[PDB]
């Protein structure tokens, strides 16, 4: 036996097969009713390898046919606006992809010198993170959180502000609810934000391999487009369950047990697919691919196994409690934790210009505010509930950069605490209003991105003569 | 045809050995056990033409040796309207007496879940009638529910007050699946269900503590299966009612040990994931019809970072989670109002109101439980005058969500007021406002409507 | 041609037979591969003229039955000249596109740890800019420095600060050593280092996340092998900076398991102490020449009882523990006072001057600590005037160890001050004797020396 061999044993959806002599490590493998699979233990005498999908219809004797090639992912332009499985195929049910190459799987992060310092921001639309936790093209920023906290919420509120801005977007769905997956695709083409945006899909009922190679399925096709020399904006939902699955494949083929029954290399699965995403250098096209990995957490615990990885890995996060949450601050993020390792660097001047204390206000806020159960602090405290109210903003509602900008200046420069703070929220849309209807400067803030002596002088006076009627 | 032998037994687990051909997997095998036979169903390839297969019933009696027949199928069940108002086993077998089923059809146990784009897109909730659920955690129609609860915080309860509220007077087929739970409760309902009339509808599918592992393992999903066929063949909205869920999950790992798969964390499977999607992706509403599915999850130890209710948290539209503090504080339903969330409470779904209010209870109860830490150890008497109008308001609120239950009749011997979605509203926007101050705390347990509540005050003072 | 052949594959862990000859432990194996060579090292002898081995790259393309050769030793690699300005792989192999490595000597990364003879008593200190560290834990000249965190508490960025204020100023060759941690930061430090006209004065080598587990395992001593060629053979001056030292630990415990190693407490490897202590031991100044090692220690879920920080802090002479608690508050660098240790603070070596009021410094610090409870619940008001001078002075001199970094411009979005021990200690001293109890706290803020702080109260 050569390219081939039989199944000696097979159950839990994997398979020992016999022969396969010179069958190479995460080879892609053939199997009877047009089943697939993937060589991982290649042992002295057997080969263990794990089946995806449909693996009840193998059973002992059956032929395995070696293809010879490592397991590769179609990519292309067309797939854009369209639901894939991990392996490529189009589960939307509505038509089939084309594809001009074929991308591989797993495949090694770029170097050093490849890549360049990220010094670009993509913008969320989320006052509360672009202005104090900022996100750059090329980084890596964690969403953490417990259930029901309003992750996906941040992911796909992203998404939609990325309408015309020319960034290619993958929500990579990993051991979700079919039903869930459904819901997305459904608000994303209703609002519109379908046709840039690409939707991998390995959901729970799907075998484990499927929803372990998902994620490196989903960076693969964003890596097509990076290349090329375009921003690319993936989104793995959530690697907390990723890992699950690659403990499944760990016990089923026998790699024994680590810390919280997961393998040795959980850190290595996340630490490799993370490096993937990055800003290349103008030399390579300068074309990156911003990566939003989800966790979820077990009653607040960051201490377990893979959150802790996690957050070592990425270029921040974003932290959210539902101590805020239930408390009526959406979405809600704890400044304290949620660091931005980029910084300042991918941020509009126009931002770092105002947003540059306010997460150290916040910070020193959140600390006074225990104390209140000195008459400087009382004007302190004062500014504090006011800032939290403009960072609390609805679902579905992305700010442009430019309606960010004016809404942290009003507070920071003293414009705010002269009125009454439950109408703050109502303040800013109606100057909103008044200032895109009347002066015609945020289109100005737009081009600048900065903030000259016109523009603040011609700010002081529209706001001064706005507060000569309070609603 | 396809006839084997035992080659070795351990307990639930059994290894048979073919000489020529071999059964595929999830295959229905056939043992001649003294008097009446025993099925069981084969799962592994293990190798030299031998196959490791659980059994469906107590393996106790089993020589070494002993022949043993493959049907070729899995195991196929009676299906249709002829098993409706009659209780069945995990094989499908009747145990109701009252002669054999009327069975014209049959479909197999193991089969795919829905692919994608067969589903359907539907949020549109209904009205569960109890106060707490329908502001906060509002039900959806086609949807899966969940119900966590500790041992003994009245979920079983809750379910047969569900079943009473929804299934009773509606025209829609009804399911339910006992899951390895008390089999005194399959009796207790059998006979209201009858009495009731809605035995009719509905059918019954039991396999309880008493069953051995691969039998609660397998009538979670038989239950389910004659619950597609209303959604398939009839094309025709079914409710699919289980209890406990977390027993087919735990049968695992009782099987699990013995197929010789390394454990997981608490000695769990390590196939917990897909074993679990494997059926709860089965349970959903697609073009051709809808089920509403409404399974309960036992939480042990109080413990819902266990893997177990931990990972079915992600298979859910609506969860309602059962606290045993608030169950011990003398409040029922025990509903968590904060940790309890559900996909419909949005401005989209239920209008202005409806969430406005929901959210504004939310925050007054999350700074009740802010302070419950400086309360405890102080008093009242020392945080703010801002904040002792904010708990009073709580405590009132909280105590509102309690009303009595008509399964729990005979319990509480109170009767069990049903709330419309419109009045709940109207009442915690009124408590919320101020202008039930005047009212004592005590005059809002075990009440309904608002109106109801003065009244119980005005009950108080003669 | 001391051909073997390769038996099985599972990851990383390749076993190879070999038909006559055996080659010994930790020497190099090399195997044909497409267009490319891959490099195994041998680590256990199985048996029947069997050994298990470790890839330095992705095993993905490995067939059973190839054809695998023995180089007969360790992994050698170029050092001296020719690796300064150079980024370095596992395998000393140029990874920055800078024409190849012609370098004048080559040594092999497995090599002796320097026996107690060799070892010299220096225990002399030098400033670092940073007011937290050099008064409470000031680092000594070819000492022992490690940097205790979790993760975003500021400790790469403490690393680079050290670097811009010590490797830049001073003369002498340096050598940085990326043990997987971040790509980006990779090129994020290459980018201030040739700006900075560093670069030619070091040697990097790198190994990060994305490489597998032997590359960042054998990594930390490629990095250390050019350090100790510049000690001994060339005999100037090194600074060794490595970031992060966890990491070699952590290569360790994922490949640990399939060597066949049972498990020891929270899942490490059994040979967590001598594995380490091998390495450490190795990194050290002697007669010949004196090495400087600043060497960041990650801190899994703030948990020093961790085995990983718990044995390493061991082998430091100077430790700088970096606080959440800390961090959350706001104020980098997030520098525990009362859990940072230095062998070099005693009177002997700093005076009594230093030595008193840093004492004293924690002293009141840890008053503090065991008050913040009272007033968390009961409060202030409810506290006695004898401690409430030492609660706010606590918070100040708290506020007031926070100063802006030059590399950390980019986030605190202020020029960064360098603060010499002098300046430090009167700066301090004056907080103390109750002087600055008229300049509110918020005035210390990311500042210089006092000077700056009681200017600031008025200047807003
Ligand atoms: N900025 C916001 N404003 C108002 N509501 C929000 C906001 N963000 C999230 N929500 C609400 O919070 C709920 C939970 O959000 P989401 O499902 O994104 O969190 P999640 O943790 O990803 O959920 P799961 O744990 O089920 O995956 C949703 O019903 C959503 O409407
Ligand atoms: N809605 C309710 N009203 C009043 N009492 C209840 C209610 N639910 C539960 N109880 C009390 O708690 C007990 C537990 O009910 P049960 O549904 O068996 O809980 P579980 O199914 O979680 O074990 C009941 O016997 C009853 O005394
Ligand atoms: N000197 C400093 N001044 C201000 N902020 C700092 C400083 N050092 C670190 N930080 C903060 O912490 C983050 C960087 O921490 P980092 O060096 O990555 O720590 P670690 O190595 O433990 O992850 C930045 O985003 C920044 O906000
Ligand atoms: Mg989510
Ligand atoms: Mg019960
Ligand atoms: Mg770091």
């Amino acid at each position: 036996i050569k390219t081939s061999g039989t199944v000696l044993e097979v159950g839990d959806g994997i398979a020992r097969i016999f022969g396969l002599s010179n069958v190479m490590s995460g080879e892609l493998l053939e199997f009877p009713h047009g089943v697939m699979g993937m060589a991982l233990n290649l042992e002295e005498d057997n080969v263990g390898a794990v089946i995806l999908g449909n693996a009840s219809l193998i059973k002992e004797g059956d032929e395995v046919r070696a293809t010879g090639k490592v397991v590769s992912v179609p990519a292309g332009e067309d797939l854009l606006g369209r639901v894939i499985n991990a392996l490529g195929d189009p589960i939307d049910g509505k038509g089939e992809i084309h594809v001009d190459k074929y991308m591989p799987i797993e495949r090694k992060a770029s170097g050093i010198i490849a890549r360049q310092p990220v010094s670009e921001p993509l913008q969320t639309g989320i006052k509360s993170i672009d202005g104090m936790v900022p996100i750059g093209r090329g980084q890596r920023e964690l969403i953490i959180g417990d259930r029901q906290t309003g992750k996906t919420a941040i992911a796909i509120d992203t998404i939609i502000n990325q309408k015309g801005q020319d960034v290619k977007c993958i929500y990579v769905a990993i051991g979700q609810k079919r039903s869930t997956v459904a819901q997305i695709y459904k608000k994303l083409s209703d609002l519109g934000c379908m046709d840039y945006t690409i939707i991998v899909a390995a959901t729970a009922s799907e075998a484990a391999p499927l929803q372990y190679m998902a994620p490196y399925s989903g960076v693969a096709i964003g890596e097509y487009f990076m290349e090329k020399g375009e921003h690319v904006l993936i989104i793995y939902d959530d690697l907390s369950k990723h890992a699950v699955a690659y403990r499944e494949m760990s016990l089923l083929l026998r790699r024994p047990p680590g810390r919280e029954a997961y393998p040795g290399d959980v850190f290595y699965l996340h630490s490799r697919l993370l490096e993937r995403a990055a800003k290349l250098s103008d030399e390579l096209g300068g074309g990156s691919i911003t990566a939003l990995p989800i966790i979820e957490t077990q009653a607040g615990d960051v201490s377990a196994y893979i959150p802790t990885n996690v957050i070592s890995i990425t270029d921040g996060q974003i932290f959210l409690e539902s101590q805020l949450f239930n408390s009526g601050f959406r979405p809600a993020i704890n400044a304290g934790i949620s660091v931005s390792r980029v910084g300042g660097a991918a941020q509009i001047k126009a931002m770092k210009q105002v947003a540059s204390k306010v997460k150290l206000e916040l910070a020193q806020y959140t600390e006074l505010l225990t104390f209140a159960q000195d008459k400087a602090t009382k004007a302190q405290l004062e500014r504090g509930h006011r800032i939290m109210e403009i960072l609390k903003q609805p679902q579905y509602h992305p700010f442009a950069v430019e309606r960010q900008v004016v809404s942290f200046y009003i507070v920071i420069n003293g414009h705010l605490d002269d009125i009454e703070v439950s109408k703050v929220r109502r303040f800013e849309k109606e100057l909103l209003d008044y200032l895109k209807a009347n002066t015609n400067i945020l289109t100005e803030i737009a081009d600048k991105k900065a903030l000259d002596k016109d523009l603040e002088e011609k700010l002081k006076e529209s706001i001064a003569n706005f507060k000569k009627s309070f609603n | 045809m396809n006839k084997g032998t035992i080659t070795q037994i351990i307990s639930a687990v059994v290894d048979i050995a073919f000489k020529d051909e071999l059964p595929a997997i999830y295959n229905a095998l056939k043992v001649k056990l003294e008097d009446k036979e025993l099925v069981l169903e084969v799962e592994q390839h293990l190798g030299n033409n031998v196959v490791r297969t659980v059994a469906m019933d107590s393996t106790d009696g089993l020589k070494r040796g002993m022949e043993v027949i493959d049907t070729g199928k899995p195991i196929t069940i009676p299906v249709g309207k002829a098993v409706l108002g009659r209780i069945l086993n995990v094989l499908g077998e009747p145990v109701d007496n009252q002669g054999p089923l009327n069975a014209e059809t049959f479909l197999p146990i193991h089969r795919e879940a829905p692919e994608f784009d067969d589903l359907e897109t539907e949020t549109e909730i209904f009205e569960t009638g109890i106060k707490v659920i329908d502001l906060l955690a509002p039900y959806i129609k086609g949807g899966k529910i969940g119900l966590f609860g500790g041992a003994g915080v009245g979920k079983t309860v809750l379910i047969m007050e569900l079943i009473n509220n929804i299934a009773k007077g509606h025209g829609g087929i009804s399911v339910f699946a006992g899951v390895g739970e008390r089999t005194r409760e399959g009796r207790d309902l059998y006979g209201e269900m009858t009495e009731s009339g809605v035995i009719t509808k509905t059918a019954l599918v039991y396999g309880q503590m008493n069953e051995p592992p691969g039998a609660r393992l397998r009538v979670a999903l038989t239950g389910l299966t004659v619950a597609e066929n209303f959604r398939d063949k009839d094309g025709q909205d079914v409710l699919l009612f289980i209890d406990n869920i977390f027993r087919f999950t735990q049968a695992g790992s009782e099987v699990s040990a013995l197929l010789g798969r390394i454990p997981s964390a608490v000695g769990y499977q390590p196939n917990l994931a897909t074993e679990m999607g494997a059926l709860q992706e089965r349970i959903t509403s697609t073009k051709s019809g809808s089920i509403t599915s409404v399974q309960a999850v036992y939480v042990p130890a109080d413990d819902l970072t266990d893997p177990a209710p931990a990972t079915t948290f992600s298979h859910l539209d609506a969860t309602t989670v059962l606290s045993r503090n608030i169950a011990s504080l003398g409040i029922y339903p025990a509903v968590d109002p904060l940790d309890s969330t559900s996909k419909a409470l949005s401005e989209d779904v239920v209008g202005k109101e409806h969430y406005e209010v929901a959210r504004k209870v939310q925050e007054v109860l999350q700074r009740y439980k802010e302070l419950q830490d400086i309360i405890a150890i102080l008093g009242m008497d020392e945080l703010s005058d801002e904040d002792k109008l904010t708990v009073s308001r709580a405590r009132k609120i909280e105590r509102f969500f309690s009303q009595p239950f008509s399964v729990a009749e005979q319990f509480t011997g109170m009767e069990g007021k049903y709330v419309p979605v419109k009045e709940t509203i109207r009442g915690f926007r009124e408590i919320l406002e101020g202008k039930h101050d005047d009212i004592p705390e005590q005059a809002f347990l075990y009440v309904g409507t608002i109106e109801e509540a003065v009244a119980k005050s005005k009950d108080l003072a003669k």
